[PDB]
């Protein structure tokens, strides 16, 4: 995390083709890493990115929506 | 019987009030208004979720809601974006998912948007 | 039934959650052979729907009745023998009498007071892992 | 529509015809099959059971453990 | 319709209020032979019954809408 607050992360090879998380598989090919939770894949941005949400006791989550303005 | 006389002139055109405390005015229930011509094509959570049906309708003098607010399923009017989602045949609440095999469906609002 | 063919419940499940673990049920759907040929959907709502047409409750006919309960449930009743309940949100429990003690074929197993032998497939020996017991029970 | 057997497609009174939504194999052949209406398609004849490929003789599809 | 049969109305009517000439009307029955031979009865609250089933609003069928309004 720098001074502004920008986030980093940086993996090693024996995950390729494994890893499964919102910065996406991890795979040459850069047209199929929206791929849902439940396997499948899509299009929207917000569509993918609500199925990797995570909820704790108190503290419970609504579905985003891209601000309209 | 004096209703019908003023059903029959609003088939004319002609509006009439008639209504005084005093005589029988409508004893709309709670949480609605008995206010005049209303044009429903909404005030009904259905709608919502069917928005391409039909709207062709004249006044007719109901109860209705203030115009932020829709009706329930079971009859009462708070709800504004607390109201369930209708599909096929079915009905679901509001935030919502399933998947079956062929798409994935939620609902937001009053609608779903079912994908694939 | 499966010895004299008299009732059959069939379930339908569906994904929820948008998680990999979390699977629900969304409707029943129960035949009575007795009534004629009736297909009575229990739906995801309150809802009932008997052979298509959506019904106002209660409902009587000639060995059945269809009601809705006090914590907004419903309540298929069927001859002295057969009963279930069903509150929308995928909760169904189904009581039975001892008349079918012993003969019947299903996911819930046969009847008889042995817990041994409930993963018993449609061949005939029973299986050691439960997730080859449900996959023989698709349609 | 394709041989060697012959094809129906709906009666359509009331809809119990069994269409392509209850194709008996050999696992599903004595379970209750639903039917939530007829669908026009193909089938093999009443007395055949599909199989992986195509629909093989009913004495010969292998009962199954594990 | 009297000239092609397309449908056909009736009503019933009873004595009401205790009295010689207080007259009203229950029910209505309409016959429509287009969707094979249905009989609607409009029963006295607001219920309907289609062939002897009690409905629940709305219904849709071929053409026939029936909905509280
Ligand atoms: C990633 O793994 C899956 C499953 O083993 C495989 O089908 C796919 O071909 C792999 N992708 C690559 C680029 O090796
Ligand atoms: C319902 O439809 C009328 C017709 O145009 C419209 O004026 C109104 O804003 C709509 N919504 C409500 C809540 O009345
Ligand atoms: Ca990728
Ligand atoms: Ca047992």
């Amino acid at each position: 995390i720098d001074g502004s607050g920008n986030f980093q992360v940086l993996l090693s090879d024996r995950y390729f083709n494994k890893t499964c998380g919102l910065c996406g598989n991890f795979n040459i090919f850069a047209e199929d890493d929206f791929m849902t939770q439940e396997g499948t894949l899509t299009s929207d941005p917000y569509d993918f990115a609500n199925s990797w949400a995570l909820s704790s006791g108190e503290q419970w989550c609504e579905r985003a929506s891209p601000p309209s303005s | 019987a004096l209703a019908s006389y003023a059903a029959a002139c609003a088939g004319r055109g002609v509006r009439v009030a008639w209504r005084e405390p005093g005589r029988c005015e409508l004893n709309c229930p709670k949480g609605q208004v008995y206010l005049q011509c209303g044009t429903p094509c909404n005030l009904t959570c259905r709608s919502l979720s069917y928005p391409d049906e039909e709207c062709n309708e004249a006044c007719l003098e109901g109860c209705f809601c203030p115009p932020g607010l829709y009706m329930d399923e079971r009859g009462d009017c708070v709800p504004k974006a607390q109201c369930p989602c209708y599909y096929d045949g079915e009905i679901f609440q509001p935030e919502d998912i399933f998947s079956d095999h062929h798409t994935m469906c939620y609902c937001e609002d009053g609608f779903m948007h079912c994908t694939m | 039934d499966c010895q004299d063919h008299s009732f059959s419940i069939v379930i339908e499940t569906v994904q929820c959650a948008d998680d990999r673990d979390a699977v629900c049920t969304r409707s029943v759907t129960v035949r009575l052979p007795g009534l004629h040929n009736s297909l009575v959907k229990l739906k995801h709502g309150a809802g009932v729907a008997m052979d298509g047409q959506d019904v106002q409750l209660p409902l009587l006919k000639g060995d059945l009745r269809i009601q809705h309960t006090v914590t907004a449930s419903v309540r298929l009743s069927y001859g002295e023998d057969l009963q279930m309940d069903w509150d929308g949100r995928g909760r169904l429990l189904v009581k039975l009498s001892p008349v079918y003690a012993g003969k019947t074929c299903g996911l819930c197993g046969n009847y008889n007071g042995n817990q041994g032998d409930d993963f018993l497939t449609p061949s005939g020996l029973a299986e050691p892992r439960v997730e080859d017991f449900g996959n023989a029970w698709k349609l | 529509c394709r041989p060697p057997m012959v094809k129906l497609v709906c009666p359509a009174d009331n809809l119990r015809a069994e269409g392509l939504e209850c194709t008996k194999t050999c696992q599903n052949y004595d379970l209750e099959c639903m039917s939530m209406g007829c669908v026009s398609g193909c089938l093999c004849p009443p007395g055949m059971v599909r199989h992986e490929n195509r629909c093989v003789a009913l004495e010969r599809c292998p009962c199954f453990h594990q």
